[PDB]
């Protein structure tokens, strides 16, 4: 999580918090959080209010608000990733990477150490080549 | 001049006693120097 | 987590996707790291000359006294700041800047002839005089003393300045430093030296393992190379180089003062502290070798850690050699009774095993060269220990005991040197030259094995070990020219000191069967080095006859054997024996030596092959 | 960089400067007003009049001193020049002078050098030493102006250079994508640039200064960068009168030093600093570029506000801390929190170094009365909260904060025992400095953990002075602080869901060296044990007197819950420090030793008993309202979560007898209680949510992992059918998150898959009633039935049976037929849904395949079927 | 000249106990025959009761470093602080070791020290560590110096 939020959506979060303004702590209460959530567009439940509210008085400062928002929203950020991943190479549409391209993308871009590609395909012979980007990435990570 | 710790001991009563020394003994510049030391010590100002 | 780094690598978004200001900031940082920092210009010598030049020293219209020059004023300011008593030596940006400037001004930096060699010596002396004529040595000592044993950029800059002004063994700078120390009775200087040498770091295997774990878990070191291992190798090397330069030139006054401060209330034994640090670094090197022993290959990070540790150990060995050369009998006794022998035993074990390990691999040539250069320095230090010894001396007995303790490692080293010294008469044999009718120089593995079997001087184990060490080729043919240049050339260069040490020990301990065993083990190495081991006897400074061992070049032997030199020798012998008086016979002999030294150079010039 | 093509330096200060600078504001001094808001900002003064008078007076003084008359203003040359030059330098620092005034004052300083493109300037008029020092300050400011102009020009060029570089990089990316199919092999090497961090990308893109043909940067871009670099070098002076400020300053300093022996060390230092600055123009940029940041126009106002707040905070460092100054800096810290630039530009924040400023503030506050109770605990808390958020902002910020670990750990005992101050202590700052960062966790040293262990030992040996002063019972140890130290050790040893082996081993070794860190129990020599200690804590919580001080929680500590939390934190830390299964299998001696140590420390029976300890269910009462036990004053499922973690990590579950015994002692009662808490009123209670979280986080995943142990389990049919019924009822219960529901689905599917076919009859009976509804909850039962019938089709179709398992009892067949017909009718009469149909069709196919084609429709129904217990909604 | 401990030497392990505010010297002893467990024999009352040193005398069969011990387990030394030693009972011929079983007198996290025939495993090996700050790791063992022994298997001290 190295600044997973960008200036744009942090700025929109900024007007959303400042719509009640009022020195920041003021008018940012428990009831206002659901209002700002469904002004942004997402609909959390009453429990999805109470969990954050009693995890944190009732007045929420901007640092804590942005921290909880970033923590929850740091997900579903791989969509454009996989889009670009299959758009880069293997344009035939089969969605499967050849053994040569698998070796070529394992050639470490920052570590520069070789033959671990061949080791991985040896240890994943069944996966082989016919290997898809997405199911490959969640097989390959934990 | 030397001890900042001893400067915290000085209070309103001591400052007013020094000012009364100015009032009673006349014009002495050493009293003004002491007041300057009370105001500023080692580059750190004492607002009180 | 390496897999996590890989997926983050795929998910990364490029520069053209990045906004303009973010990329501008990143480019600013990269530009600063790559171009501005790497930009270098040389101004230190000119600046120091301008500062040292007095201005209008006739037109001042004062005539009261000679005003101190700007450089003198700056040095006085720094010296007064150092002399001002404080609990801690505060960091001074002006001090780092100008100490670096003066250090870079006092060096002004193939084959060089005598004329330009003393040109450079005179220039260096003048540049060092520009500083030490204005209190630079005293200021350096004051800063070191005020450091109070705390390592930092101040101590680093002060040590660099001291090295710059002490390069070449500046006798005047040494005398000034000693006079200041004796006059001030500065125990703080020696206490700070001891504290700094204690604070010097060594190889950290735990830190290396943690760094390796971090690298293996896929997270890349965004900063430079991991310096947590051998935190300040340059600082340690500079400190021990300064200590060595204090005693450079066999300056007995420092050689004794560092051991003991006679006129001071308290005394610190710099010699013992140095040997303690040598023991520490030897233990670190041995542990790191034991970490890498099981592995077949050594990575680049490990190899560079070996290189830095080897450089540090070499500097410490040179410092000890400068301590004991002389002779300085007090320092010799101190190191004889110190823990030097254990460190030497550990180094011998490391050398004996690492030579065999790194010979097989073809990517550790530089590491092997560094290691055996360290071995040569260690043997030089041992010879300096043996300096001034008598027959059946205590130091000789102790060194024979050390060899007995390291019997296995010594035997392996001797076998290594014999094995890589027989390569010349293996290759030059006609039974080998017939395998290669042309001068191309490539020979097959099968042919080279058969020639080594037919030579009958290589056993089967040696034959297979040289085959393992042989450089593989796609055509399975090795260039024995590059093979011998890679392996035999380090021999006859590092093995000569071992041969000299063995000969000295044998001649000064004539009744030691333990040493006799090593002599029979090293029979062939001594046989090879006989044509090059020059042996004379001189009238020593201790009012005793001392035997001296040195190196004779085969080129020198050839020029001596050339007919014109022989005719000159015959004429000289007749002249001195018949009519030459015995009163100035040695004078005539030295004159004949100098004329022959020139005649042999001329013969080498005229001869061509 | 240069005003025109003729590359000659312009007059310093003159030009267009766009760098952000503090706003200049003044208040009118009026003593008839009662506003009280004028006490901000300095009082006003006529700045134009002051500027004009200063210029006129400086000109007059220069002309008068050129004559060397014996009548200086004030009686001495120092009295004439030092105050006037001080005022002039102050105005120049303020930036009041503009254009013509700057030209005039520069010509006064040195007419020859500062010509615009019999008269002697200040620099060559035989000035005294204080005047020389002030002139050195003035020349220092001029050099600073030159450096700032260089920085601005560098940024100006950098934009267009980066824009062109980005455009060319996009073009190269597109051409690589187009030539992909032909090139094949080299595509990876061309995309290596597009798969490296942007810092590395720019590093290699700029790596063409000397040779290094390994640079994708084109010739035109390379030439542009080289030309700008040459121009910058020329401006810096790296590569006939002086004609230059640098040459003029160098000559002036050398001439002064060789003309007089300066008796002022400050003057000597200033002169030589100025000379080194002139000779090290590259060093100025080397120092300036790291502190150079660029922003877009939209962020200008926010950046200015943040800089004003930072300036106020920095200025408060020069005044002694008091109530008013503490309030001011708290307000400034809050303003810096609220400013969005603090989150958008952590690199800018670090370059400004406000973390160091707040760190110095905390150092000052602690050092003031470190011996006695710390003054301004509110300020300490605010500083610590700021540092924690600063750590959370970015990883680089966390690494920068890591350098101050020693001080934070030294002062870790600031406010540990005070509640409501959590996350506002130096211990919390250190924990944030190492939390979820594998580099920093591995970089943690052994002395730091030794200090933490020593503090934990002190807490376990001695009570809390503040608590016993407030009136809490004087037990012989400090659970409140021990728990926080244990939490810091947990953060040290556990990172990113993985256990740091080195830190775990070090912590375990230190803990076993100092056994008093385990609390009064587990020490031996009279210690009772984990189970006995937790029962004692239960009794303490039940008895008010030993719990509170007995003179909103506020100052209440709930000492029983404190003891429970301390023991739970210790158990969790040890469990996270436990070695891993792959290392144990490999046979690491250290791992085996650590596992043996932990096993000997914590007996398995104690863990089993503590898990078997029951909770306090919320109870509905008269008036139709629920009474709820307090979370903070009693036993919590978070406590048993640590027990489950330790039992799984150290002892592990690898045998069916232990698995089923643990299920029947500890897990099934909790599952049954959570299922019983599924009514509408009790579902939102704290007990229910906490228990559901604990179950779906620790118990159900453990059962999923140990599912294969349910292979041969014929005799404990009642137990592991009660388990299935409780799991299904709890799944049907509402107020469960998506993750909890998915965990329930996975656990139930795995257990049923590993179970025997003949013994899930009761679960089939429960499902035959709920599946035909085909509501939202039905997807898990449809998947379960599909998998069960696909795996156990032979148990029904073949007359002989699957094997030793047997065959159906004919009421299983009746239930299966009823399920098939109900699903068929529901899907026929149900409106089309994509996923629902896609899940229902395989279930129908599996049931149809499982049912024997010649199965007889039982006109004689099962043996007087007992559906009396079955009900609508209530079901019981 | 203070003598240094060398492998083929017989030694006795003495300890001081200030029981009932009186110093007593106790030698570590064992029977071996029918009693594997170890005990302590008083030597301070030698003028009134003869100590039995035949069961207290130990021999240092081997003295190998930690790395050497690990290598040996995988597949005339002079004693140096840091080596792992093999203390063999002179009478029984068996070796000092930390027994897996414990007397369980509220020690809980401790074992018992006795004798066993087999040298296999790390139970029989003990590592020497310096007593005070003057002595360091890696220097020779002196006759008059105090030391602390750490069991290799149980990482515990003789207590
Ligand atoms: O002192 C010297 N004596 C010589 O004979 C000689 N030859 C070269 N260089 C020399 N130096």
């Amino acid at each position: 999580m190295a600044d997973q939020l960008t200036e744009e959506q942090i700025a929109e979060f900024k007007e959303a918090f400042s719509l009640f303004d009022k020195d920041g702590d003021g008018t940012i209460t428990t009831k206002e959080l659901g209002t700002v959530m469904r002004s942004l567009g997402q609909n959390p439940t009453e429990a999805e209010l109470q969990d954050m509210i009693n995890e944190v008085n009732g007045t929420i400062d901007f640092p804590e608000f942005l921290t909880m928002m970033a923590r929850k929203m740091k997900d579903t950020d791989s969509e454009e990733e996989i889009r670009e991943a299959f758009r880069v190479f293997d344009k035939d549409g089969n969605g499967y990477i050849s053994a040569a391209e698998l070796r070529h993308v394992m050639t470490n871009l920052g570590e520069k150490l070789t033959d671990e590609e061949v080791d991985e395909m040896i240890r994943e012979a069944d996966i082989d080549g016919q290997v898809n980007y997405e199911e490959f990435v969640q097989m390959m990570t934990a | 001049v030397e001890s900042p710790e001893a400067l915290n001991i000085i209070k309103e009563g001591h400052i007013k006693s020094i000012i009364s020394l100015l009032d009673k003994h006349g014009r002495n510049h050493k009293v003004l120097d002491v007041l300057c030391s009370l105001c500023v010590c080692h580059g750190v100002a004492v607002r009180s | 987590q390496r897999k996590r780094a890989v997926v983050a690598c795929f998910r990364m978004a490029p520069l053209y996707n990045l906004p303009r200001h973010r990329a501008v900031n990143l480019f600013l940082q990269g530009y600063e790291k790559s171009w501005i920092e790497t930009e270098e210009h040389y101004f230190e010598d000119k600046l120091i000359e301008d500062l040292a030049k007095p201005g209008a020293e006739p037109p001042e219209e004062d005539e009261g006294t000679k005003r101190v020059d700007p450089l003198h004023q700056l040095i006085l300011l720094f010296s007064r700041t150092a002399l001002t008593e404080k609990c801690k030596l505060e960091e001074d940006f002006l001090y780092m800047a100008y100490a670096d400037i003066m250090a870079k001004s006092c060096h002004d930096e193939e084959v060089k002839s005598f004329e330009e060699k003393e040109m450079e010596k005179q220039k260096l002396l003048y540049q060092q005089a520009r500083l030490h004529d204005r209190g630079a040595a005293e200021m350096v000592l004051q800063t070191i003393s005020a450091s109070k044993g705390e390592t930092g950029p101040m101590v680093a800059a002060t040590l660099k300045l001291g090295i710059a002004i002490l390069n070449g063994g500046n006798s005047t700078v040494q005398q000034k430093m000693l006079d200041y120390l004796k006059e001030k009775k500065d125990v703080g200087f020696f206490q700070s030296l001891a504290g700094l040498m204690q604070s010097c770091s060594v190889l950290d295997l735990n830190a290396f393992e943690r760094q390796n774990k971090a690298e293996g878990l896929g997270m890349v070191t965004e900063e430079g190379s991991g310096e947590k291992v051998l935190q300040d190798d340059e600082f340690t090397c500079d400190l021990f180089r300064f200590l060595q330069l204090l005693c450079e030139g066999h300056n007995s006054d420092f050689q004794n003062y560092l051991r003991t401060q006679t006129g001071n209330n308290t005394t610190v034994n710099i010699i013992i502290s140095t040997v303690d640090y040598l023991l520490r670094v030897q233990e670190s090197i041995s542990d790191f070798y034991w970490y890498y022993s099981g592995k077949d290959v050594i990575d680049e990070q490990g190899q560079r850690n070996f290189s830095k540790a080897i450089q540090v150990a070499k500097q410490v060995f040179n410092t000890l050699t400068e301590y004991i050369q002389g002779p300085c009998t007090g320092n010799q006794q101190s190191l004889a009774h110190s823990r030097l022998w254990d460190a030497v035993v550990g180094f011998l074990h490391v050398f004996a095993h690492m030579q065999m390990k790194l010979s097989q691999d073809s990517s550790q040539i530089e590491l092997l060269k560094e290691l055996m250069d360290l071995q040569k320095d260690m043997v030089v230090m041992l010879l300096s220990m043996l300096e001034g010894n008598v027959v059946n001396g205590t130091i000789g007995k102790q060194m024979v005991d050390m060899l007995v303790e390291s019997s296995n490692n010594v035997e392996m080293i001797l076998k290594f040197f014999d094995m890589f010294l027989k390569l010349k008469d293996l290759t030059s044999s006609d039974t080998f030259k017939e395998y290669d009718p042309d001068g191309k120089g490539v020979i097959s593995k099968r042919d080279f094995h058969k020639a080594m079997e037919s030579h009958k001087h290589y056993t089967q184990s040696e034959t297979e070990f040289l085959l393992s060490c042989a450089e593989t080729d796609e055509n399975e043919t090795l260039d024995y020219e590059e093979f011998v240049k890679r392996f035999h050339e380090p021999a006859k260069d590092i093995g000569f000191n071992v041969a000299v040490l063995l000969t000295n020990l044998s001649e000064h301990m004539p009744n030691d069967t333990r040493l006799q065993t090593f002599l029979e083990l090293a029979e062939s190495v001594l046989n090879y080095f006989q044509p090059f081991l020059g042996r004379i006897e001189i009238m020593g400074s201790a009012k005793r006859i001392e035997r001296v061992y040195f190196e004779i070049s085969e080129s020198s032997r050839t020029q001596w054997e050339k007919p014109q030199v022989k005719e000159s020798k015959r004429q000289f012998i007749f002249d001195v024996v018949n009519e030459g008086g015995e009163k100035e016979k040695m004078e005539l002999f030295v004159n004949f030596c100098e004329d022959t030294i020139f005649e042999m150079q001329l013969a080498a010039q005229i001869s061509e092959s | 960089l240069f005003p025109d093509e003729n590359k000659k330096h312009g007059l310093p200060g003159i030009g267009l400067s766009t760098s952000l600078r503090p706003r200049m504001q003044f208040s009118s001094p009026s003593f008839v007003s009662i506003s009280n808001e004028c006490y901000q900002y300095s009082p006003e003064f006529p700045l134009d009049i002051l500027k004009s008078k200063t210029i006129q007076m400086l000109t007059e003084a220069v002309k008068e001193g050129s004559l060397h008359a014996r009548d200086p203003v004030g009686g001495t040359t120092e009295f004439l020049f030092v105050p006037l030059i001080k005022l002039f330098y102050t105005l120049l620092i303020m930036g009041i002078f503009h254009n013509e005034d700057l030209k005039h004052i520069l010509q006064l300083i040195e007419p020859s050098v500062f010509k615009e493109a019999p008269k002697e300037g200040l620099l060559q008029m035989k000035l005294p030493e204080p005047v020389k020092l002030q002139m050195c300050l003035l020349l220092q400011y001029l050099c600073d102006c030159q450096v700032r102009h260089r920085i601005e020009a560098i940024v100006a060029f950098s934009d267009d250079f980066v824009a062109k570089l980005q455009d060319n990089q996009r073009f190269r990316y597109n051409e690589v994508m187009q030539a992909l199919n032909m090139s094949a092999a080299l595509t990876a090497r061309k995309t290596k640039e597009f798969r490296s961090p942007p810092q590395e990308q720019i590093n290699m893109l700029l790596n063409f200064k000397d040779d290094k043909s390994e640079c994708p940067c084109p010739e035109e871009i390379r030439d542009q960068l080289l030309d700008f670099h040459e121009d910058l070098m020329t401006h810096c002076g790296i590569e006939k009168k002086s004609s230059t400020l640098q040459q003029l300053i160098s000559e002036t300093m050398v001439r002064w030093a060789q003309e007089s022996v300066i008796e002022d060390p400050e003057l000597v230092r200033a002169m030589f600093v100025l000379l080194h600055r002139q000779y090290d123009g590259i060093g100025g940029l080397v120092r300036a570029l790291p502190k150079t940041y660029t922003i877009n126009g939209v962020s200008v106002e926010d950046t200015i506000n943040l800089l004003a707040s930072l300036g106020q905070i920095r200025s408060l460092l020069s005044v002694r801390m008091g109530k008013e100054e503490e309030k001011l800096m708290i307000r400034g810290l809050g303003d810096i929190m609220n400013n969005k630039v603090f989150y958008q530009h952590p690199n800018l924040m670090r370059a400004l170094g406000m973390h160091e400023t707040v760190m110095e503030v905390m150092v000052n506050v602690l050092g003031g009365g470190e011996s006695k109770e710390i003054t301004f605990p509110k300020m300490v808390a605010n500083c610590c909260r700021f540092l924690c958020y600063f750590c959370r902002i970015s990883r680089q910020n966390q690494k920068a904060m890591f350098d101050h670990l020693s001080y934070l750990l030294e002062n870790s005992s600031v406010g540990l025992a005070s509640p409501a101050m959590r996350g506002s202590t130096p211990l919390d700052v250190a924990a944030a400095s190492v939390m979820d960062n594998n580099e920093l966790a591995l970089a943690l040293r052994e002395p730091d953990l030794e200090k933490v262990v020593r503090y934990l030992a002190g807490c376990g040996l001695q009570s809390c002075q503040m608590l016993v002063s407030k009136g809490y019972p004087d037990i012989g140890w400090n659970p409140v602080e021990g728990e926080r130290y244990l939490d810091f050790l947990r953060f040290a040893v556990f990172c990113n869901g993985e256990s740091v082996e080195e830190n775990a081993n070090v912590v375990v070794r230190l803990l076993i060296r100092r056994p008093e860190c385990f609390g009064p129990a587990l020490r031996g020599e009279g210690g009772n044990g984990l189970l006995a200690a937790m029962e004692e804590a239960i009794k303490i919580a039940e008895d008010p007197s030993r719990d509170g001080p007995s003179p909103e929680e506020d100052d209440t500590i709930h000492m029983g819950n404190a003891i429970m939390t301390f023991y739970s934190a210790l158990i969790d830390l040890l469990g996270r420090c436990a070695p891993e299964m792959h290392l144990i299998h490999a046979g690491k001696g250290e791992a085996i030793r650590i596992r043996s140590i932990l096993r000997s420390l914590i007996p398995l029976g104690d863990l089993v008993g503590v898990i078997s300890i029951a909770f306090q269910m919320p109870t509905i009462a008269k008036d139709g309202n629920v009474v709820e036990p307090d979370m903070s004053a009693g036993f919590c499922p978070d406590h048993k979560a640590a027990m489950v973690l330790f039992l799984d990590s150290v002892y592990g579950i690898e045998v069916q007898d232990f698995l089923l015994h643990l299920l029947e002692v500890g897990f099934l009662p909790d599952l049954r209680a959570a299922a019983s808490l599924d009514t509408a009123a009790l579902s939102a209670t704290d007990m229910a949510l906490a228990l559901n979280r604990y179950l779906c986080t620790a118990v159900l995943p453990l059962l999923t992992r140990c599912a294969p142990l349910f292979a041969g389990t014929e005799h404990h049919a009642s137990l592991i059918d009660s388990l299935l019924h409780t799991v299904y009822r709890l799944s049907k219960g509402c107020s469960l998150t998506k993750a909890q529901r998915d965990s329930i689905e996975v656990c139930l599917l795995s257990i049923c898959g590993q179970l025997r076919p003949s013994m899930m009859q009761h679960l089939l009976r429960r499902l035959v009633f709920d599946v035909p509804l085909l509501n939202e909850h039905a997807k898990m039962p449809l998947k379960l039935l599909t998998n069960h019938y696909e795996r156990c089709w032979k148990y029904y179709c073949l007359p002989g049976g699957w094997g030793n398992f047997g065959a159906a009892s004919e009421e299983e067949l009746h239930l299966s037929r009823k399920l098939f017909w109900g699903i068929f009718d529901a899907l026929s009469q149900k409106k089309y849904e994509q996923e629902l149909f896609k899940l229902a069709l395989p279930c129908l196919s599996a049931v149809a395949g499982a049912l024997p084609p010649d199965y007889m429709e039982s006109n004689y129904v099962s043996m007087m079927e007992k559906q009396s217990s079955m009900d609508s909604e209530g079901n019981f | 000249e203070i003598q240094f401990l060398r492998t083929d030497d017989e030694v006795v392990l003495q300890c001081t106990a200030t029981i009932h505010k009186e110093q007593q010297k106790l030698c570590l002893a064992a029977e071996g025959f029918g009693n594997r467990l170890c005990f302590l024999e008083s030597t301070s009352n030698s003028k009134n009761v003869p100590p039995d040193l035949s069961i207290c005398t130990f021999v240092l069969e081997q003295s190998l470093s930690v790395r050497a011990l690990q290598e040996m387990l995988a597949n005339h030394r002079t004693l140096l602080y840091g080596h792992a030693i093999l203390l063999r009972h002179s009478y029984s011929g068996m070796y000092l070791c930390c027994l897996s079983t414990s007397r369980s007198s509220t020690d809980k996290l401790a074992f018992d020290v006795g004798l066993q025939e087999d040298t296999t495993g790390e139970a029989c090996w003990w590592t020497i560590h310096p007593a005070s700050k003057q002595r360091s790791e890696g220097e020779k063992v002196r006759v008059g110096d105090d030391l602390i022994l750490v069991s290799v298997s149980s990482e515990r001290y003789l207590h």
